[PDB]
């Protein structure tokens, strides 16, 4: 058995690229000026976007498998383009009269357009084409990273001078990216030896002391009463009411799912300890629960179902998981038991954050300009409250986290403190119609996929750096920190 | 089936496949002196009553189960009359 | 025997990491043929432990993947120490799985305080650890293990029979960021620095192993 | 169009991956479809209306209550559009948005349960704000013809809820292929269907209705199969009804009614008939085309085993219990009381009944502790129970045609409603219920009341007294333990006293003449029951015994009931069955509950109690039912909760349920022997 | 249809004169042929002749249609031509007119581009008002909304089409068409990939809507064909 997997070097990939389709693609030119730079542009694009995945979710949401099939494809086209253009050209002003805007659309949304499953990777890849292609062949400029002459062995020495280890600012990405790369490569490495190896003692007693610490159930015959006794967007605008206000029905829906999880955990903790201390024919699931209780990872019985029921999947057994579940029930209880609406809502605790926002939308249409405003006419916006120390329409959200700059006057993050708090981003809704702005996503978990995209936030704070600088930098406003 | 035998004893349409009547006519002759209705007459359904009386009086059932395995406890739980009417004289667990 | 019961469980992490005991027997009998007998049999017995480990070690690495390189070396250390040093499986699980007191440190760090708090781990999170006199620079300094050694238990770090495993439980609980260069460190200590070094298979040399009666498998990756 | 990874799915060789180029298609659309459908209809405000549709249906999907029969998919959208076609096709030139709001609202009104209506229309107001209100287009011929037949029948009362339900039914019949009438039992779905067919028949254009129930006949018989013995074909009943109905040159308008909840296995193969194809395909290779002469209706209660593929294929109308609900049901019973016994009885009973029921029922649930209602119920069952008990309390005076004062009736109310609400409680609950009655209720026995509850005493018919006793009787001279069968206990006597009252009543509405004890394992269930059964008169009153285990099936219960009756009493038969017969069950809880939570076992009994009879399984004929013109039913429960199973809540509405406590007097039972 | 031409001393030969596509029971689309196809002794001969004459007649009717689209006005040619030809005419109309407006913008600041945009805006109303609400026949019905989907997407692109000239990205983003006259032939253009129309009689078919994802896929397959490969799409159940 022999393994011959590839390395993660920019030169190494670039040098290999320069030993796949060479000495007949490079020598059959009939032009040393224009398309020679076009080849150099696409192969540099090729080696950069492939190596970008080294960092992880910051560079690419999921791994993609770009290969030369797209590269040597991208070539066959621009050749057919340039041959048919110059077939009617009886004389070249300066080596060409090309209008290189079609090649953008193609290299952007076709060749590497097949693998892309995410939406954000679309414009992210279009931005890379913009900064690298320049929309023109300058002939005389410094690549952000040098620029070639027109000889083959010159390309080899060009590749020879390239440094071995580079810095992520060649991708436009921040220098602190080295940390998270080691960490995830660290994590997945241990995770494998955690599978080389895959007990009935005091540990089951420790869990026995645990199940008398999680909060009790909320009997619906009481909860249906509670949500119905009191509820309203503002005490002055309306009397107490239940079903009609979107925030009370959201209260109910959240208490149901919370109760659904609280019942399962209390039961499985019991039946796990009620097999040795108690008596029952041993269950494979209970045995899997015992092994998970000893280790750090919670059992699958609380995270996934045959199709999927992700609830609060966090890493440790009790360090954060039961901590997060407790905090959710705590903030849900005072949101219920006292029944008043507190300031500084915690968006992470809610299972469905989107319904919270659309509920706010409906609230504004009903309470305000009602009639004057229709639900299809209201649009969404946000004003981030640039303050530390401190109702009106909109909400106050707590616990957001930014990555890579500050709240306002966004600057370069220091070496440490990769994840930074996000200040109070009060919301704002207005009816429609009644390019300096940068748009950011909001991901629930740090996995950064198409799902968990709750809403998008316009972040106008630019100064001298255009938003494309931030787009390549991959800034985002995530919610959890794990 | 054995649970319904314990409880009622009348198997649905097993002794009633055109045979209950002939079987009971083969017992009315014992009936006439057993119940002793002044040695005068009898009836029809009461003959079946006395027949089920006789069969449940003279049908003893001994069930002998394993204490170990997986099925015994859940079988007892599925059938209530199994453990219930049946007296439990408990065989000693081979003491010393 | 302790070494062999390590390469068995690597078949459980992934298929195709499967091999017999006969191949290990040929590797074992060979290792005695290669460099075992020169003179002074007792020192040659210690030449077994130095050479036998490296021979089987490099043989399994030829079929290992990149994400599995530091894995197999980590268990070989543990399985070696599960018999001689009598390392507790509970302490092993403490090294694999795991705040009111400290105020300056972060909630992300406070999770790790409650992580380490729950022998003397439950005895030195007090004012000794809450001194906050020079360890603040230590937590700030990159590579916290090498130059600015924690003096929390100096003598326990000097003994080194278990002080390595003690320092690694401290490193992982405090700073999971630098767990892995530290993983190379104590692997290089307990087993020798000759395991933490680059390897590259000369395909000319690999051809020498391949007789006519055995094929050459190739577990490749994309690109 | 390769596909990434299932069971039976392999990989492409690296030789083959070089050739192909990836193409990513992730998310389908909903808005462009809306606007192109508004086009296909013919509108002019397409782009704004599409946003209206999308936002309205999305909000109604997410922020509304979760009900299983709810559907807001592309099929509902396409139906709305194909309706809106004609609405613009008329000479109308008003703004399209008025017509659109009207169409959307009047289309989606039907399915929603009572609670979602205010939310629905308050959501409509947030999207159509410039429009304030539009009247619903009313059909004058229908709205005038309904009350004529409502009055022509004798026992029909006209209600605006009946009007609105029957008109929504009319509209959904106008629009869609087939429909379901979802709603609880005793709510009038069959009556609505009948009166609707009548109003369609009045102005010419006749209408016929056929009835069938799918889960009482086997599906292979329902649709016909190939014989497994002789290699020849056998017809299937549903297909025969279809071929007999869908012929042209007829004057009927046939409505095939399936009656009984939807299990996917048998209904999903009607996707072609309930879709736009309108074609039946059989495994025989036979296709038969649908005609406008035919409609498919499902008088099903509710959908619990239904996928969206069938939920969204046909229309639906939801009938609610409030048509006749709690105090309204009381009022209907008072209307029945003022029919014949109309001297003063309705008024003189109601003068207490009203306040005694409205201001008292909710102060017994959780006002006092009452934290052990072993049978968790809804109020309406306790109410219907006190009603059927009160009819049996007063039947004697109704027979002898005597009119009593108001105090006697107050005490009869108190006696009847002590039980039937106190029959689900234990001794400490009965004494707290007792002190509540002492505090704020009409007088109960006060003569001695020596540490005794109100439940011990009873109202005497001869005079206004609370006495109770058990007669003395020793044994026959025989010495068998069975000869020492049972003794005249006070618990047995009071059980008979409660039981006979409801067992004499002659099949009134809301009354099925069926009893239910609740006792612990070994708490004199069969003792008291058999004590009652021995008192039967076999010359006009028979008895049948049956027990339950886990694995008893419809074949078993169907067979034992068919062997009990031995005749089809429906077609003028059973001289020996012309006597009354009763069926006694020791434990209806034991049969297996399915993995979903719906035990299938009690459904046959449910149909037998509610409508009587069932569909035969004899390999000869399928669409037909045996009928039971007369049968009685009694059963016992074993303290449900925890390890003990529970009966479906749908059937709780029929059985008179009450407790059977331990005797607390076992010193006086074995004294005589 | 088969028309018997009676040759002298030979039994009358059945020749094809028109082709029809039937959907349902009555609804159908009929297409005449000027160039005829005659039966023969060899089956491949008259099959091939059917194919070739169909291709040629489709070509020449499209050649006349490219002219009649602009001369008569919308309603006339939309009602006269078939669905395929009407869609082609609408697309070529829109492309040519947007080109004209762009070049007039390139000359100086002009209203001409906006006036052409407004002409499309006007076409939308006269289309959607009448021929969508009331109509006879299933094929005539489906043709209409087949046009209206395309027209709504046309308008949706034309409102935000902020390109300065033909070279621009936003204009060389979509599926354009050009029926060249100097060499009489249709050419469907993508950014620069071009392919000639294949002239297969399809009648009225229910083509679907155009989402940016479908755009992405058009781009991808266009280049896959430019590079002589085969697009192999992948994904989850039912996404088009
Ligand atoms: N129409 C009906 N009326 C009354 N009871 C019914 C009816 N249909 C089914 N049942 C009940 O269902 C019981 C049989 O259960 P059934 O065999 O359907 O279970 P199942 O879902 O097939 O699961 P399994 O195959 O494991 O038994 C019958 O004995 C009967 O009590
Ligand atoms: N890119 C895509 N667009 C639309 N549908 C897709 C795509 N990929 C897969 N499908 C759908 O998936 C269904 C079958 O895929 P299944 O996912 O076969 O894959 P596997 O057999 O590998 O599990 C088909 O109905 C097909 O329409």
């Amino acid at each position: 058995k022999v393994t011959n997997e590839p390395p993660k070097g920019l030169k190494a990939g670039l040098y290999k690229t320069f030993t796949t389709i060479i000495t007949q693609e490079f020598i059959d030119k009939v032009d040393h000026s224009n398309w020679r730079s076009l080849i150099f542009t696409i192969c540099f694009l090729h080696s950069i976007v492939i190596e970008r995945k080294k960092f992880g979710p910051l560079g690419w949401c999921v791994p993609y498998e770009y290969n030369y099939s797209d590269l040597e494809a991208s070539l066959l086209y621009i050749e057919k383009y340039l041959t048919n253009l110059m077939s009617t050209p009886q004389p070249n002003s300066h080596n060409l009269p090309i209008s290189m805007n079609v090649v953008r659309y193609m290299i952007c949304e076709v060749q590497y357009g097949g693998r892309i499953t995410d939406d954000l990777d679309r414009e992210l890849f279009i931005t890379y084409g913009e900064t690298y292609l320049k929309d023109g062949i300058f002939g005389n400029d410094y690549f952000f990273p040098q620029n070639p002459s027109a000889e083959l062995i010159k390309y080899q020495e060009y590749i020879a001078k390239v440094p071995t280890v580079d810095n992520p600012e060649v991708f436009g990405l921040h220098s602190n990216a080295d940390l998270t790369f080691r960490l995830k490569e660290s994590k997945e490495m241990i995770n494998t030896v955690m599978e080389t190896r895959p007990r009935e003692e005091i540990v089951q007693d420790k869990a026995k002391d645990m199940l008398k610490n999680l909060p009790p159930d909320y009997n619906d015959v009481e909860v249906r009463e509670l949500v119905s006794k009191l509820g309203g967007p503002n005490p002055k605008t309306s009397t107490e009411r239940g079903m009609t206000v979107p925030l009370n029905i959201f209260l109910y829906q959240e208490v149901t799912r919370m109760q659904r999880v609280i019942g399962l955990v209390r039961k499985t903790l019991q039946d796990t300890i009620l097999a040795i201390d108690g008596q029952i024919i041993m269950t494979p699931e209970i045995l899997e629960a015992i092994n998970a209780i000893y280790d750090a990872k919670v059992p699958n019985s609380w995270l996934y179902d045959p199709s999927g029921a992700e609830i609060s999947w966090l890493l440790p057994n009790l360090g954060s998981w039961s901590t997060s579940l407790s905090d959710r029930n705590k903030q849900l209880n005072d949101w219920l038991r006292s029944g008043q609406r507190p300031i500084l809502f915690w968006l992470t605790g809610f299972f469905n954050p989107q319904g919270f926002l659309t509920g706010m939308k409906q609230e504004v249409t009903r309470n305000h300009k009602k009639e004057a405003w229709s639900l299809d006419d209201v649009v969404y916006s946000t004003t981030v409250k640039e303050r530390e120390k401190e109702p009106a329409e909109g909400v106050y959200i707590k616990g957001l986290y930014l990555e890579g700059c500050k709240w306002s006057k966004n600057g370069l993050d220091d070496s440490d403190p990769k994840k930074i708090f996000a200040d109070l981003p009060i919301l704002h809704v207005s009816a429609i119609n009644k390019s300096n702005t940068y748009l950011c996503p909001v991901y629930k978990y740090p996995k950064r996929t198409d799902k968990y995209l709750i809403f998008r936030v316009g972040l106008p704070c630019e100064g001298s750096n255009n938003p494309s600088h931030w787009k390549l930098r991959g800034v985002a406003l995530l919610c959890s920190t794990e | 089936y054995i649970n319904m035998v314990l409880s009622t004893g009348e198997i649905p349409n097993l002794l009633a496949k055109d045979e209950r009547e002939v079987w009971l006519g083969d017992i009315s002759q014992a009936y006439c002196k057993e119940k002793n209705l002044g040695n005068i007459d009898p009836p029809q359904s009461e003959l079946w009553t006395y027949f089920v009386d006789r069969v449940r009086d003279n049908f003893h059932i001994m069930l002998c189960f394993s204490p170990v395995g997986q099925k015994f406890r859940e079988r007892a739980r599925k059938f209530p009359a199994l453990f219930n009417e049946c007296t439990i004289d408990w065989f000693l667990p081979w003491p010393e | 025997s302790a070494i062999y019961f390590t390469m068995i469980e690597v078949s459980l992490v992934n298929w195709m990491y499967n091999s017999s005991l006969e191949q290990f027997l040929k590797l074992f009998i060979e290792s005695i043929d290669l460099s075992e007998k020169a003179q002074l049999p007792s020192n040659r017995v210690k030449n077994i432990i130095s050479f036998l480990t490296f021979h089987v070690y490099r043989y399994v690495n030829r079929g290992l993947f990149e994400k599995d390189k530091i894995t197999f070396i980590l268990m070989m250390a543990f399985k070696i120490l599960t018999t001689a040093g009598t390392i507790s499986s509970g302490d092993v699980s403490l090294f694999l799985k795991s705040q009111k007191q400290i105020s300056y440190l972060e909630d992300n760090q406070w999770l790790n305080i409650l992580a380490l708090s729950k022998p003397f781990f439950k005895e030195l999170p007090d004012l000794i650890s809450r001194s906050e006199n020079q360890w603040r620079n230590w937590i700030d300094k990159n590579d916290p293990e090498n130059f600015p050694i924690p003096d929390f238990a100096e003598s326990i770090n000097q003994e080194k029979e278990i002080g390595s495993f003690i320092s690694l439980c401290l490193v992982r609980s405090l700073r999971n960021d630098r767990t892995l260069i530290a993983t190379q460190n104590f692997i290089s200590n307990v087993l020798g620095k000759e395991f933490t070094d680059p390897i590259s298979y000369p395909i000319e040399g690999i051809w020498q192993e391949s007789s006519n009666m055995d094929p050459v498998l190739f577990l490749l990756s994309a690109g | 169009t390769m596909n990434p990874g299932y069971a039976g799915r392999q990989e492409l060789p690296e030789n083959l991956k070089v050739l192909f180029r990836g193409v990513s298609m992730m998310v389908p659309d909903r808005e462009i479809i809306i606007k192109v459908k508004l086009a296909s209809v013919g509108y002019l405000q397409i782009d704004l209306l599409a946003k209206k549709f999308n936002v309205l249906y999305r909000l109604c999907e997410e922020q509304l209550s979760k009900q299983r029969h709810y559907d807001f998919g592309l099929r509902n959208i396409l139906s709305v559009l194909r309706t809106a076609g004609n609405t613009k096709r008329q000479e109308i030139k008003s703004d399209e948005e008025m017509l659109l709001m009207r169409s959307l609202r009047d289309m989606n009104l039907s399915k929603l349960v009572a609670d979602d209506i205010p939310l629905f229309n308050g959501l409509l107001a947030d999207i159509f704000p410039k429009l304030k209100e539009v009247p619903k287009k009313l059909y004058p011929d229908v709205e005038k013809k309904i009350p004529e037949e409502i009055n022509a029948e004798s026992y029909l009362i006209n209600t605006p809820s009946f009007q609105l339900k029957i008109i929504q039914l009319y509209e959904t019949c106008l629009v869609r292929h087939g429909f379901m009438l979802v709603g609880p039992t005793g709510s009038g779905k069959s009556t609505i269907m009948k009166i609707l067919t009548e109003v369609l028949t009045k102005l010419g254009s006749p209408h016929k209705i056929v009835i069938m129930n799918p889960k009482a006949i086997t599906a292979e018989q329902m649709y016909g199969v190939k014989s497994e013995i002789s290699d020849d074909w056998i017809p299937g009943v549903f297909s025969t009804i279809w071929a007999k109905s869908n012929n042209r040159a007829l004057k009927h308008t046939t409505w095939i009614t399936c009656d009984g909840p939807v299990d996917a296995i048998w209904i999903e193969n009607l996707n072609t008939v309930l879709d736009d194809n309108k074609i039946l395909t059989l495994a025989n290779g036979e296709r038969i085309a649908m005609t406008e002469n035919c409609k498919v209706v499902f008088e099903v209660e509710n959908l619990n085993n239904a996928s969206p593929a069938t939920v969204s294929r046909c229309g639906q109308v939801y009938v609610s219990p409030t048509d006749l609900g709690y105090e309204a049901v009381i009022e209907g019973w008072i209307r029945n009381r003022k029919a014949s016994g109309r001297a003063e009885e309705s008024d003189k009973l109601g003068n207490i009944l009203r306040k005694y029921l409205i201001n008292m029922r909710f102060i017994e649930l959780q006002s006092k502790e009452c934290k052990e209602p072993m049978m968790d119920t809804s109020p309406v069952i306790s109410v219907i129970n006190i009603l059927n008990l009160l009819t049996g309390c007063l039947q004697y005076f109704v027979q002898t045609q005597r009119t009593l004062s108001e105090q006697e009736y107050e005490k009869f109310i108190v006696y009847s409603m002590a039980w039937a609400i106190g029959g689900i409680y234990e001794a400490q609950d009965r004494v707290r219920f007792h002190e509540l009655l002492l505090a704020k209720n009409a007088p109960i026995p006060q003569k001695g009341k020596e540490n005794e509850t109100v439940f011990d005493y009873y109202v005497s018919q001869d005079y206004l007294d609370w006495k109770i006793c058990s007669p003395e009787e020793w044994v026959p001279p025989q010495s068998l333990q069975f000869s020492q069968l049972l003794l005249p206990t006070l618990d047995s006597f009071r059980a008979e006293m409660l039981l006979n009252f409801i067992l004499t009543q002659p099949k009134s509405h809301t009354c099925s003449n069926s009893a239910l004890l609740i006792g612990g394992s070994g708490t004199a269930k069969t003792s008291s029951v058999l004590l009652y059964c021995n008192k039967f008169d076999p010359q006009k009153m028979l008895f049948k015994r049956t027990n339950f285990s886990s694995a008893t099936s419809p074949f078993m219960f169907q067979s034992t009931i068919e062997a009990e009756c031995d005749f089809k009493v429906g077609k003028e038969f059973a001289p020996p069955g012309n006597k009354m017969m009763t069926i006694f069950i020791d434990d209806m809880s034991m049969p297996f509950v399915n993995k979903w939570g719906d035990q299938i076992t009690l459904e046959l009994v449910r149909q037998l109690i509610e409508t009587g009879g069932f569909y035969m399984l004899d390999k000869t004929q399928r669409g037909n039912q045996r009928k039971m013109k007369n049968l009685q039913y009694i059963g016992a429960m074993n303290h449900p909760g925890g390890g003990r199973n529970d009966i479906p809540n749908r059937l709780k509405r029929q059985f008179f349920i009450f407790n059977m406590i331990l005797p607390l007097s076992i010193e006086g039972i074995y004294g005589p022997i | 249809t088969f028309e018997s031409a009676k040759d002298k001393k030979n039994p009358a030969l059945k020749q094809i004169t028109q082709i029809q596509q039937v959907i349902g029971r009555n609804e159908e689309n009929i297409s005449l042929t000027g160039y005829y196809v005659k039966c023969e002794g060899n089956i491949e001969d008259w099959l091939k002749k059917l194919e070739q004459n169909m291709q040629q007649t489709l070509k020449d009717i499209a050649s006349a249609a490219a002219q009649q689209v602009f001369q008569v006005g919308l309603k006339e040619f939309v009602s006269s031509q078939a669905s395929q030809i009407a869609l082609l005419g609408l697309q070529i109309l829109w492309t040519s007119k947007v080109n004209e407006g762009l070049e007039r913008l390139s000359r100086n600041e002009r209203n001409a581009m906006d006036i052409k945009r407004n002409e499309i805006k006007e076409h939308m109303n006269i289309l959607s008002s009448m021929c969508l609400e009331d109509l006879n026949g299933a094929v005539e019905r489906t043709k209409v909304e087949t046009l209206v989907t395309i027209q709504v997407h046309q308008k949706d692109i034309s409102m935000d089409l902020k390109c300065k000239d033909v070279n621009d990205f936003e204009w060389q983003k979509q599926t354009r068409i050009a029926w060249k006259t100097d060499i009489d032939e249709c050419i469907i253009s993508i950014t620069d990939w071009d392919s000639p129309y294949s002239y297969e009689f399809l009648g009225a078919k229910e083509r679907l809507c155009i989402t940016p994802l479908t755009d992405r896929c058009y781009i991808t397959l266009a280049q896959a064909m430019s590079m002589y490969y085969g697009g192999a799409p992948a994904g989850p159940a039912g996404t088009g």
